[PDB]
Formats: structure tokens, C-alpha cells, sequence
């Protein structure tokens, strides 16, 4: 399996708001984007992966910050602030 | 459905097709209530895809009426924006919306 990330994020952002979103389903939406961030955390290997992680690395640890705070706070304003960087990122990508 | 009020006339020539990426400048106000949401705030113009279902029935429908150039009020009933269960956390159900476009640009 060979993706950049740019494909990866474009992908898992659009499925993850159509569970959240569409389907109202949290533990769906985190099961999407868990893996994706736990990628960045690995760090980049390729030249593409590192100019991705440049241009987007700080903005996807801000949401994961939000999505970290809903999980303890259970209050939803949390989360919708994630889907404002999260929707920033996808727009840029797209 | 929607209604669609001139502010300042486009070209009336240059219309969107379907599947062209509009590019506009929007201020978003729940009918007699809070503005929302304003892409003029951000400094950044919107751009979505006409036809592709990406943004609400409202707007799909009014903006392939505008042409380049024009500024407008389209004021949007509930079964063409966010219906009966309207957008969590930000519109309610059963809003009227009313937001300010320009039609910037085509790509």
C-alpha cells in the first residue's frame, strides 16, 4: 500500500464528516481518523510527506487537540471547532 | 424555494454552468437574527462546485441564476437549506436564511 498523504487525509476527512455529519456517528468518525493522525506522529519518510506535514502537519494537531478535548469534556462545540481546521485542511488539499 | 434581490447587477451574460467551480464573497444571517457565518471576515473567497451537491439546494439554485459581477440577497426557506433539523450547533430548525453573495469569478 502506496498512498501519499495528501490522498489519504482527503479521503479519511470526507468519511469521517459523512459518519459524524450524515450518519450522527461519533465512534465511527474517530475510528476513521485515529489511524490518520497516529501517521503523522510517525513522522514523514518521503519529500512529499514532509512538505505535506509543512504545510498541514500543525493545523491537524490542533484538531486532534479539539477532538482530545471533547473526549473529556463531552461538550460537541469542541468537536465542531476540530471540523473547522479539519474542513481548512481538506479545502487546501482539494 | 428561494428568492434572489439584486444588490448590484452582474455582466447578465456570464452564467454558471454545472460542474464549474464558482468563486464568491458571502455574509450568512439566520431571517431577522444573527449573522452566522461571513467569508469577507476571513479575507478568503468561497468556492465550491456548482451541481455537485456540495452546498445547500438554496444556493445551488440561486447562484446558477447570477452572473459575474453580481452582489445579492437570496433568501432561503427551511426545505432548501437545513430543513427541520437545520445544522448542529449553529442554525436551528426550521430557519429562514438570508445570505449576502457576490459572484466573483469562474474557474
Amino acid at each position: 500500500v502506496a498512498i501519499l498523504w495528501h490522498e489519504m487525509w482527503h479521503e479519511g476527512l470526507e468519511e469521517a464528516s459523512r459518519l459524524y455529519f450524515g450518519e450522527r456517528n461519533v465512534k465511527g468518525m474517530f475510528e476513521v481518523l485515529e489511524p490518520l493522525h497516529a501517521m503523522m506522529e510517525r513522522g514523514p519518510q518521503t519529500l512529499k510527506e514532509t512538505s505535506f506535514n509543512q504545510a498541514y502537519g500543525r493545523d491537524l494537531m490542533e484538531a486532534q487537540e479539539w477532538c482530545r478535548k471533547y473526549m473529556k469534556s463531552g461538550n460537541v462545540k469542541d468537536l465542531t471547532q476540530a471540523w473547522d481546521l479539519y474542513y481548512h485542511v481538506f479545502r487546501r488539499i482539494s | 424555494g428561494v428568492q434572489v434581490e439584486t444588490i448590484s447587477p452582474g455582466d447578465g451574460r456570464t452564467f454558471p454552468k454545472r460542474g464549474q467551480t464558482c468563486v464568491v464573497h458571502y455574509t450568512g444571517m439566520l431571517e431577522d437574527g444573527k449573522k452566522f457565518d461571513s467569508s469577507r471576515d476571513r479575507n478568503k473567497p468561497f468556492k465550491f462546485m456548482l451541481g455537485k451537491q456540495e452546498v445547500i439546494r438554496g444556493w445551488e439554485e440561486g447562484v446558477a441564476q447570477m452572473s459575474v459581477g453580481q452582489r445579492a440577497k437570496l433568501t432561503i426557506s427551511p426545505d432548501y437549506a437545513y430543513g427541520a433539523t437545520g445544522h448542529p450547533g449553529i442554525i436551528p430548525p426550521h430557519a429562514t436564511l438570508v445570505f449576502d453573495v457576490e459572484l466573483l469569478k469562474l474557474e
